[PDB]
RNA sequence: CCGAGCCUGGUGAUAGCUGGUUGUCCAAGAUAGAAUCUUAGUUCAACUUUAAAUUUGCCCACAGAACCCUCUAAAUCCCCUUGUAAAUUUAACUGUUAGUCCAAAGAGGAACAGCUCUUUGGACACUAGGAAAAAACCUUGUAGAGAGAGUAAAAAAUUUAACACCCAUAGUAGGCCUAAAAGCAGCCACCAAUUAAGAAAGCGUUCAAGCUCAACACAAAAAUCCCAAACAUAUA
RNA sequence: CACUUGUUCCUUAAAUAGGGACCUGUAUGGCUCCACGAGGGUUCAGCUG
RNA sequence: ACCUCGGAGCAGAACCCAACCUCCGAGCAGUACAUGCUAAGACUUCACCAGUCAAAGCGAACCUCAAUUGAUCCAAUAACUUGACCAACGGAACAAGUUACCCUAGGGAUAACAGCGCAAUCCUAUUCUAGAGUCCAUAUCAACAAUAGGGUUUACGACCUCGAUGUUGGAUCAGGACAUCCCGAUGGUGCAGCCGCUAUUAAAGGUUCGUUUGUUCAACGAUUAAAGUCCUACGUGAUCUGAGUUCAGACCGGAGUAAUCCAGGUCGGUUUCUAUCUACUUUAAUUCCUCCCUGUACGAAAGGACAAGAGAAAUAAGG
């Protein structure tokens, strides 16, 4: 089964309890599926967002059509949509209770791998359509191999080490210099200024 | 569809933190479940509130938990515990300050 | 929620480079701080307002002498972004009763005990 | 999504067809069947009270019934209201079910637009229920504003939406004519494959053309887009087969006529091929339904007259019996198609003597189908048996006197 | 001037509603909620004011405050010292209890609203400077005269897509596959000759043929009329 | 018997207007316009800012 | 729909926290009859009321459950005690509809029109290169989606205005944008020619008359080179009209016992203002058609051009 598996619109057992939109699941760096597993190429999420069944279908169809099943294999690194999103009826005034469940999404945090590909192939063969998929994803994304991912991580570390600016967001936030914690968020103490909402500023040091 | 859930907060919790001088009968902590367990010179009410049985200083400690043999649920938990394991709970203690009393010369017969 | 900020202790552990830069020997630390409020307590939390009042820094640009001791240091850490802290220097030693009326706190942070107002 | 349906068939095969329609939904399961006879098809309650009470008690006793599929072409608003109230479940008719499957299967923008036009009557019928949650009891007492009431405004909005859909479909029709311009100019014979739903049009076109991208599904109304695939006849002539949407019986004519924008390719076809599902028990009724549907679509009378017929699915059991999957009568069918295109497109199969020089032979190859070439070297010439159209023949006569 | 006349009287009817509420000067003064035929109001609380009694008030060092749950936030409570001078209690009262934006943690909405709802904090409902004009952003506040002075915040940055040249014989149309499928419809193998060429990476052929390639060789647009004028080079 | 669901005819070049038919279902107080009307619609011809 | 009470998230860690927020539940039951009396000290649902725990003592033996309920007065009782799904649950002892016949005090604290915020909806442009287009993504389109722009729809918010911002259409006059319907220039084409389609540039000028219907719209008739999309307080009621909507009268259908009401249909129904201020009040044209080119180029035929030239008109401006 080398080709990418089908993803269902909603969980087979539908959720009954509406749940709050905890945007923290999109906010911040990703702590899961951040490393390669049984593959050499992948789509890395350089930002946060929700993946709909439409995005899943786009990824599946594009990758399946453009891959070589006898020499390439692909695997999801993101679960099927599970978080329920509720929409009220059009023309409804505010109030009257939380709306009924409309769709299911899967939260994705910046720094996570969405699809992982491997097999008897090199990056150049796959980067084309992986970049197509990444550009059509709801969040900033990039086709990255193991080597390129390590290269970008080492480049970030090098920039952090050799930055000539005496002042860093990390230092100022941690020390509460200028009383900037009045303007910053408690999450900023760990985001170090590299994350703003769902957006991940990669050039930010 | 969702009715109820309007109950207010019980205002429960610790009323006397560690180091606080406490007179006999003072309520040290009110709790719905057994968060802090009664220690020396601390009594439990019907609603699990901890009150000071003596006048002294409140101290919170961690002490091994040995339920009464007739506490069937706790004894079952222990029976299922692996060997070498020891349960611990937070206990509230009242270190009595004053002595029970003094011997005073009342009459020089 | 915006809350009081707990400054990590590593911030207040000087390095040899800091010692060379700011001219202070880790041994033989200075005894007294000259503290001047260089920032308004307006638009700042009420706890910072209260700490400023406690330190007696209500007027800006008005130096105040304080003990270089852990508790005063804790208060100064709380309100460190509103104040300028310098070490009080005593080139001629502590003022005595005789010269108590001739002192002056120069902008360098030195409490000169003779103030003649004459050319050197 | 998921729907357990009770198939309530009024009576005056069709049950099997309705079951297939239900199965087409991919999430709808028939959990009960009730064939009930009635002598008054047109009534607020289609069935006489004697049968109606039995149907009601059965439906309400059965708890697995999420909805009822009444196998009627279209039920009126009072009938729908009364049946809904009596049976305590949603009621669907042939119109609604076919419309639902059309909406589900539609994938292209053209198909979505056409199914939206088809839906428009459904939206008009369900306007009151779809806006009952927006009334808010505002009207006739607020002394300022446009005189339009709530229902008047909703009807105006629905009419505006329908007008937008019709304008878009007119633009689509213009674009389809633009696309057809080239194939018409180059004189590709066009054979429109029409027939009843699920009769094997797509499979037959796949067999004829040899294409592999063609995917004949098992569900009804699989093909919702009019598409052209080229193939080769025994005369080496390239013929363009137009796969169209299947037709269904006991269905409102407006539903299919909403696809006329894309189905006008059939009108401009040079030949029409009716794929009769001979194995089906009701092949005659299917023929009547498809012929009536074509007449409603207003296909040219000469084209409908010249319509050829092919009996597909002959393996299960004056014309050409064929089996698309097995591929049995395909060669014969191709022979009759060749004859039909010759007699329809005005193409003359003739022998033509050409000097073996001046690129006349190459011109004939590229502008006509050279069936064969018998070369006479003694005169340094060649007699070509070629199927040439009138336009190509005129061009050749002028170019090479 | 009749949904029930007009005049007089009860009558200064009542109005939780609107409007008005008249000398000078100084000072303190914006602050949780509960109940209510109650949310346009009121009583209590909280806050606020005054006077009085007394002694601790605020900041806060360790130590300390739960498992459920495997992990987990900023923090909070308590709190000696210390820096400070306020706090509690007693007596007597009113008034505020229809609130805005900003930062942050969230909920509802549509991860819309100058939207609505809680929580921490700030500002505004007070002066002044700045962000163009400016309640809510930044600086700064305790007040007078001065034709002195040092400063605070405080002025946006950017201009982005050229590109290879030459050359190609051939085991054979590799097998199977199929009418044929010939590097190119599909499956298997993918060797091998010429110094140099994939049993062929894209076009093209029904099939061929012809083309290459690889190989040698050398960013945007809306409606009255754009919107300071300008300026790249005189030493922070 | 009346009114409602659709088809159609006349009237206009063109009619959501006006008039007339047939076709589906609802509902001893229903049909019948003779004359009359500053009542409400339609209209030939004439007339005319 | 809800109104009182309790548990869990939101509210992760002392306490406390809203929501017509997400979920669960309660209005008991059971066991005992010391489920006796008293009494330090404490807790407390942010007030009070109410509700909680409890050492010691007398007297005896040797209470489970989260909610599981309700004050005063007043009734019954000799007393002890009991009494409301007083559930609108801090509880009026006992009282419903309708008002377009309406009235008064107010409210922009709060709706209808408008403006404004927003852009879900709506419209538009690019990106991907799947798929249509016989082959061919890109002549013309275009699914899944991505990124942008607009503020014309349907909505949402309730920020100005209720000691009045007069309401939909039409007449009159029109101002403006260009995302151009026609006229101009240009590129591509699945551009042979004529018709066209698409795109760049262009807002100087123009963009018809009628039947029905209040129609803005829509259908239809005849035209046109075209009968453009919008904004302008849904431009324009101190310039006009009131046919509808939307007062008081009256019917028909429906609801109600009725008053009366209805997102049903209809007949009738008062349109004020003498201008104080601002502003303003005399500023090289387009198009169609006929002929000719020419039945020529083009085209197999059918059909059929450009450019240049001549003549006729129409509109607009000025006389
Ligand atoms: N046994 C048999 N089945 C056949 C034959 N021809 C077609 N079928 C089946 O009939 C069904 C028709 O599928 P399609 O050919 O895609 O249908 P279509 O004719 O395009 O009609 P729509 O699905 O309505 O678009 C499929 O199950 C075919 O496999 C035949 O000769 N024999
Ligand atoms: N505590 C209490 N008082 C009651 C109860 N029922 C009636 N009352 C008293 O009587 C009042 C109610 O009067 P009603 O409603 O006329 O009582 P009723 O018993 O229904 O009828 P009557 O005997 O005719 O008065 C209350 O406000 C009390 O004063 C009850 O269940 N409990
Ligand atoms: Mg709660
Ligand atoms: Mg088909
Ligand atoms: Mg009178
Ligand atoms: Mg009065
Ligand atoms: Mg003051
Ligand atoms: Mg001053
Ligand atoms: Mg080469
Ligand atoms: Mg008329
Ligand atoms: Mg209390
Ligand atoms: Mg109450
Ligand atoms: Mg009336
Ligand atoms: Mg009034
Ligand atoms: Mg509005
Ligand atoms: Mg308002
Ligand atoms: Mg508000
Ligand atoms: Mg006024
Ligand atoms: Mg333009
Ligand atoms: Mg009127
Ligand atoms: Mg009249
Ligand atoms: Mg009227
Ligand atoms: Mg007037």
């Amino acid at each position: 089964k080398p080709k990418l598996r089908f993803i269902e619109r909603a969980p087979l057992v539908p959720k009954v309890r509406r749940e709050p939109k905890n945007l923290s699941d999109i906010r911040g760096p990703s702590t899961e599926a951040t490393e390669f597993t049984e593959g050499n190429f992948a789509i890395l999420a350089l930002g946060g967002g929700y993946l709909h069944w439409g995005h899943f279908e786009m990824m599946r169809l594009t990758i399946n059509r453009s891959m070589d099943p006898k020499n390439m294999f692909a695997i999801w690194r993101v679960p099927a949509p599970f978080k329920p999103i509720t929409r009220k009826s059009v023309g409804h005034r505010m109030g009257g209770g939380k709306g009924a469940i409309d769709h299911y999404v899967t939260p994705v945090k910046a720094g996570r791998l969405v699809v992982e590909m491997g097999g008897r192939c090199e990056f150049e063969e796959v980067q084309g359509f992986l970049d197509q998929v990444a550009h059509k994803l709801p969040f900033a994304a990039k086709a990255v191999s193991r080597g390129t991912l390590e290269k970008m991580r080492k480049d970030q570390e090098e920039r952090e080490r050799n930055n000539q600016n005496p002042w860093t967001f990390e230092r100022i936030a941690t020390a509460n210099m200028l009383g900037i914690r009045k303007v910053l968020s408690p999450y900023d103490l760990t985001h170090k200024g590299k994350y703003w909402g769902k957006f991940y500023m990669p050039k930010r040091v | 569809k969702n009715l109820g859930g309007k109950s207010s907060g019980r205002r429960q919790g610790i009323k006397k933190m560690e180091g606080h001088y406490v007179h006999a009968g003072n309520i040290i902590a009110t709790q719905r479940h057994f968060r802090w367990h009664p220690g020396a010179h601390v009594g439990v009410g019907k609603n699990k509130c901890l009150y000071a049985l003596e006048e002294g200083i409140v101290r919170y400690t961690k002490e091994v938990y040995v339920p009464h043999p007739r506490n069937t649920e706790a004894v079952d938990l222990i029976t299922r515990l692996p060997k070498g394991a020891v349960l611990y709970k937070t206990f509230v203690h009242v270190v009595p300050a004053k002595p029970e009393g003094t011997f005073k010369l009342v009459a020089m017969l | 929620k915006f809350t009081r900020s707990r400054i990590p202790e590593k911030v207040f552990q000087a390095s040899p480079e800091d010692h060379e830069k700011y001219g202070g020997d880790p041994q033989n630390p200075h005894k007294l701080h000259i503290v001047t409020r260089i920032k308004s307590t307006r638009r700042r939390p009420y706890w910072e307002k209260d700490i400023i009042k406690m330190l007696g820094l209500e007027k800006a640009h008005t130096p105040q002498v304080h003990k270089n001791i852990p508790s005063v240091n804790a208060k100064l850490k709380v309100v460190k972004h509103l104040i300028r802290i310098k070490p009080l220097k005593l080139p001629q030693g502590l003022p005595a009763e005789e010269n108590m009326s001739n002192t002056c706190l120069k902008s360098t942070g030195e409490l000169v005990v003779q103030w003649h107002l004459k050319p050197v | 999504g998921t729907q357990r349906v009770c198939l309530v068939h009024p009576d005056v095969w069709q049950v099997a067809e309705a079951t297939a329609l239900v199965h087409t939904l991919d999430g709808w399961s028939v959990v009960q069947t009730m064939v009930v006879s009635t002598k008054t098809p047109d009534r607020k309650l289609i069935f006489g009270k004697g049968n109606f009470e039995h149907l009601t008690e059965k439906i309400r006793g059965s708890p697995d019934i999420t909805c009822v599929f009444l196998n009627v072409e279209r039920m009126a608003a009072p009938t729908k209201k009364e049946l809904e109230a009596a049976w305590g479940v949603e009621v669907f008719d042939r119109f609604t079910v076919v419309l639902h499957i059309f909406r589900c299967n539609a994938r292209t923008k053209e198909a979505r637009l056409q199914v939206a036009l088809a839906e428009m009557p459904l939206h008009r019928s369900n306007l009151k229920r779809d806006v009952a949650h927006l009334y808010r009891g505002v009207g006739s007492r607020y002394i300022m504003g446009s005189g339009e009431s709530f229902m008047q405004l909703q009807q105006r909005l629905l009419r505006e939406k329908e007008a937008k859909i019709r304008k878009a479909l007119d633009r689509l029709r213009k674009k389809r004519h633009l696309l057809r311009r080239q194939r018409t100019r180059r004189e590709f014979p066009v054979i429109s494959v029409v027939g009843y739903t699920n009769c094997g049009k797509t499979t037959l076109i796949k067999a004829l053309t040899g294409d592999a991208a063609i995917q004949p599904r098992d569900q009804l109304f699989a093909t919702l887009d009019v598409t052209a695939h080229a193939g080769t006849l025994p005369s080496r002539m390239t013929v363009l087969y137009v796969d169209t949407i299947g037709f269904l019986s006991q269905l409102p004519h407006g539903l299919i006529e909403s696809f006329s924008a894309t189905l006008e390719d059939v009108a401009h076809s040079d030949l029409i091929l009716h794929v009769r599902d001979v194995s089906h028990p009701e092949a005659e009724l299917q023929k009547c339904s498809v012929l009536s549907t074509l007449r409603g679509l207003q296909l040219p009378a000469p084209l409908l007259d010249s319509m050829v017929e092919v009996h597909n699915k002959v393996d299960l059991v004056n014309v050409v019996p064929v089996s698309a999957l097995r591929g049995h009568g395909l060669q014969e069918l191709k022979a009759e198609l060749d004859a039909a295109v010759l007699k329809a497109t005005g193409r003359q199969i003739l022998t033509l003597r050409v000097r073996l020089a001046g690129a006349q032979l190459s011109w004939l190859y590229k502008e006509a189908t050279v069936q064969e070439v018998d070369v006479i070297p003694e005169d340094g010439a060649a007699d070509v048996r070629v199927i040439i159209s009138n336009s190509a023949y005129g061009k050749f006569r002028k170019l090479f006197p």
